[PDB]
RNA sequence: GGAGGUAUGACAA
RNA sequence: GCGGGGUGGAGCAGUCAGGUAGCUCGUCGGGCUCAUAACCCGAAGGUCGUAGGUUCAAAUCCUGCCCCCGCAACCA
C-alpha cells in the first residue's frame, strides 16, 4: 500500500526496479507514476466503479473519468 | 507449397448452434482426434456461459472473437545482415484461426480446474475486452504499430 | 509570435531526416527530426519516421500560427514525399515544391569508396 | 549548501562539484605516490650510496607534508541493496475474491459484489 | 491415531489408510470390509467406536516399525551370507537382473558425469 | 543478341 | 634489513571504506560442422597462503608464522 511513500528519490527508483525482478504476485497501490512504470503493471483494477482492465496508457483515461 | 495455393476442406456446422465456427472451435480442443470429449467441453462451456450470463453462448463467442481476432500481424524478414519484422493484414481465414488459437490456448493455461470452466471464463473475459486472449491481441498490434516504418514492404 | 507564410525545409539523408520549418525570411520557427521522435537507426531513414518529423514539426508550426508553406527539398532520403504529404495534412498549405539538392560545378573531391 | 535554480540545476552544480573534488584527490594521491617511490628506492638503495640516501630523507620530509595535507575523498552514501525471493511458488490463482461487499458501520458500501481472480 | 501415525483427517478412510506403512489400497479395502466402515466416509467422521474398530483391525496385520525392521532384516541377511543379491544391496546395484550399462538410475542415485 | 564508356583440410592409392 | 605479493586451472578484481566471493581466458559435458577451429548451452573448479584475535558477522581490520619475487647487507 504506497510502498515508495516517504523515500528518498533514489531508494525508490531501487523499490521498483527491484520489484520488476520479483517472482511473485504483487498487488500494489501507488499514486507515484514512475513506480508503477517500474514494476511493469498487468492488470488494473479501478475504483470505486469496478473494473478489472488489462494495464495500459489507459490508465490516464480513466484518472480523466 | 511451391506449386501454389491448395485446397481448404469444408467444416459442417455445430449439430446444436448451426455454427461452423463451433465445429472449428470443438477442433482447436480436440486432443488425439476425441472429439467426443471436444465437443463435450464447449456445450458445457456454452452452457456455464448461459448460466453466467443470459445472452446467447454463441453471441458471446462470437464477441469474444472480434476482441480477439487480429488485424495486423508481424511478418519477419530477413534483408542482409538485419532480420525485421514487417507489418501484414490478417487475411480473415487466418483471423479465426489465430483467434481460436489463442483462445483456446490461453484458456488451457487458466486456473479453473475444469476445461470448459476455463474456457467459459477465458470466452467471457474477451467478450468483455480483457483476458490474456485480448492481451495477444493488444500485443500483436503493439508490435505491427512499433514497425510501422516497414509498411512500404 | 504569428506568422502567415513560411517555408519548410526537408533534410532528408541517407540516415535520418531533418524537418525544418522558418518564416518566408529563414528565420527558425519550429523543427523536428527522425532523430528527436524516438527513431534510431534504419528507422530514422524510412518514409514513416520522415512523416512523423513533419507532423511533429508542423503542429509546433501551426500553434504560432502560419497558413501556407512553401517546400525546399533536399538530399536522397527515402523520406522527402512521406514529409510533404505529411505537412498538408496536418494542416499546412504546401503552395510550392522546389529541389535544392546542392551540386558541385565540376568542386571538391568526394571520400573514398566505402570498398578497398 | 544551498543553490539558486531547480532540482536539476542543483544535481548538475553538485554532480560538477564532486567530479572536480574527485580529480583533486586524483592528482594529491599521484604525488603522493611518486614521492613514496623515490622514498622506497633510495630506502633500498646500498649504504654505500650516500647522496641518494641523503635524498631518501629529504624526500621522507616532503612525503610526510604531502600525506598530512592530503583531502579525503568523502565516502559516497550507500545504496539501498533489496533482493526479494519468494521461498515457495505461486499458483494459477493466488487469491479468488467473489461477491465481496464491505461497509464501514454508518457509512455508504464501498463496493458491491466485488469479485476478482 | 490408528498405528502411531496421523493419517490425514480430510481424505476417505479407504485412502487414509494408505498412509500407513504396510497398508496399500487393496490391504485398506480389506480391513475396512471386515469391520465394517464404508469406503465413502471422511476419516475426520470416523466415529471412536470405528476407529477403535479399525485400530483392532489394523493390530493384527504387520505395519509401519515392525514392516521395516522385517524388510531390512531380509536385506541384512541377504549381505551377511554373502549371496549375489547382498552384493547388488551392498554395490547399489539392480537386484533382479536389470542391465546397468544404460539406466539404473534408481539405484545408483544421481548421475555422476565425471 | 554482342561491342569500348560509366579460417582450415597427413601421405600414397 | 627496505618493499612487494599469497582469492577456483592461470592472470586479475574485491582489501583503503566489515555483512553478499566474483571478471578474463582456460578445463569438463552437451550442441552446431563431413571434420577442426570459431560459436551456442550447461557444469565444475576456491570457505580467500596458514593459526590465533577484534566484532553480531572478516577475504577485508589486527597480530604472528611459513612461503614467492625485486633491493640491500658497507662507504675515504
Ligand atoms: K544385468
Ligand atoms: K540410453
Ligand atoms: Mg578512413
Ligand atoms: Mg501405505
Ligand atoms: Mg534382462
Amino acid at each position: 500500500d504506497q510502498p515508495t511513500n516517504h523515500l528518498d528519490p533514489e531508494t525508490q527508483s531501487i523499490i521498483g526496479a527491484n520489484f520488476n525482478l520479483f517472482e511473485g504476485t504483487i498487488i500494489v497501490v501507488s499514486h507515484n507514476p514512475s513506480f508503477v512504470e517500474q514494476i511493469g503493471i498487468n492488470r488494473m483494477l479501478i475504483l470505486p466503479s469496478g473494473n478489472i482492465d488489462n494495464y495500459s496508457p489507459e490508465l490516464l483515461e480513466y484518472y480523466s473519468n | 507449397p511451391r506449386k501454389g495455393p491448395v485446397a481448404k476442406r469444408d467444416v459442417l456446422p455445430d449439430p446444436i448452434y448451426n455454427s461452423k465456427l463451433v465445429t472449428r472451435l470443438i477442433n482447436r480442443v480436440m486432443v488425439d482426434g476425441k472429439r467426443g470429449i471436444a465437443a463435450n467441453i464447449i456445450y458445457n462451456s456454452f452452457d456455464i456461459i448461459k448460466e453466467s450470463t443470459g445472452n446467447d453462448p454463441l453471441e458471446v463467442f462470437e464477441q469474444a472473437m472480434k476482441n480477439v481476432m487480429p488485424v495486423l500481424e508481424v511478418k519477419a524478414r530477413r534483408v542482409g545482415g538485419s532480420n525485421y519484422q514487417v507489418p501484414v493484414e490478417v487475411r480473415p481465414e487466418r483471423r479465426t484461426t489465430l483467434g481460436l488459437r489463442w483462445v483456446v490456448n490461453y484458456a488451457r493455461l487458466r486456473g479453473e480446474h475444469t476445461m470448459e470452466e476455463r474456457l467459459a471464463k477465458e470466452i467471457m473475459d474477451a467478450a468483455n475486452n480483457t483476458g490474456a486472449s485480448v492481451k495477444k491481441r493488444e500485443d500483436t498490434h503493439k508490435m505491427a504499430d512499433a514497425n510501422r516504418a516497414f509498411a512500404h514492404y | 509570435k504569428n506568422i502567415e507564410s513560411g517555408v519548410a525545409h526537408i533534410h532528408s539523408t541517407f540516415n535520418n531526416t531533418i524537418v525544418m520549418i522558418t518564416d518566408t525570411h529563414g528565420n527558425a520557427l519550429a523543427w523536428s527530426s527522425a532523430g528527436s521522435l524516438g527513431f534510431k537507426g534504419s528507422k530514422k531513414s524510412t518514409p514513416f519516421a520522415a512523416q512523423m518529423a513533419a507532423e511533429a514539426a508542423t503542429k509546433v508550426a501551426m500553434e504560432h500560427g502560419l497558413k501556407t508553406v512553401d517546400v525546399t527539398v533536399k538530399g536522397p532520403g527515402s523520406g522527402r514525399e512521406a514529409a510533404i504529404r505529411s505537412l498538408q495534412a496536418t494542416g499546412l498549405e504546401v503552395t510550392a515544391i522546389r529541389d535544392v539538392t546542392p551540386v558541385p560545378h565540376x568542386g571538391c573531391r568526394p571520400p573514398k569508396r566505402r570498398r578497398v | 549548501s544551498i543553490y539558486e535554480g531547480d532540482y536539476y540545476t542543483y544535481k548538475k552544480k553538485y554532480s560538477e562539484n564532486q567530479l572536480l573534488r574527485e580529480k583533486m584527490i586524483i592528482q594529491q594521491e599521484k604525488e603522493v605516490k611518486e614521492l613514496a617511490t623515490f622514498v622506497q628506492k633510495a630506502k633500498q638503495a646500498s649504504q654505500t650510496n650516500h647522496a641518494l640516501k641523503r635524498m631518501g630523507l629529504e624526500r621522507a620530509i616532503r612525503l610526510d607534508k604531502k600525506k598530512k595535507n592530503l583531502t579525503k575523498r568523502d565516502k559516497v552514501y550507500k545504496r539501498v541493496k533489496m533482493d526479494i525471493k519468494p521461498n515457495r511458488e505461486v499458483a494459477r490463482t493466488p487469491l479468488k475474491v467473489e461477491n465481496v461487499t464491505f461497509h464501514y458501520p454508518g457509512h455508504p458500501i464501498l463496493y458491491k459484489d466485488l469479485s476478482f481472480q | 491415531r490408528i498405528a502411531g501415525v496421523d493419517i490425514p483427517r480430510d481424505k476417505r478412510v479407504v485412502v487414509s489408510l494408505t498412509y500407513i506403512y504396510g497398508i496399500g489400497n487393496t490391504t485398506a479395502k480389506k480391513v475396512l470390509a471386515n469391520v465394517g466402515v464404508s469406503e465413502d466416509v471422511r476419516v475426520r467422521d470416523l466415529t471412536n467406536e470405528q476407529t477403535d474398530a479399525i485400530r483392532a483391525e489394523i493390530d493384527k496385520l504387520k505395519v509401519e516399525g515392525d514392516l521395516r525392521r522385517e524388510v531390512n532384516l531380509n536385506i541384512k541377511r541377504l549381505m551377511e551370507i554373502g549371496s549375489y543379491r547382498g552384493i547388488r544391496h551392498r554395490r547399489g546395484l539392480p537386484t533382479r537382473g536389470q542391465n546397468t550399462k544404460n539406466n539404473a538410475r534408481t539405484r545408483k542415485g544421481p548421475t555422476k558425469t565425471v
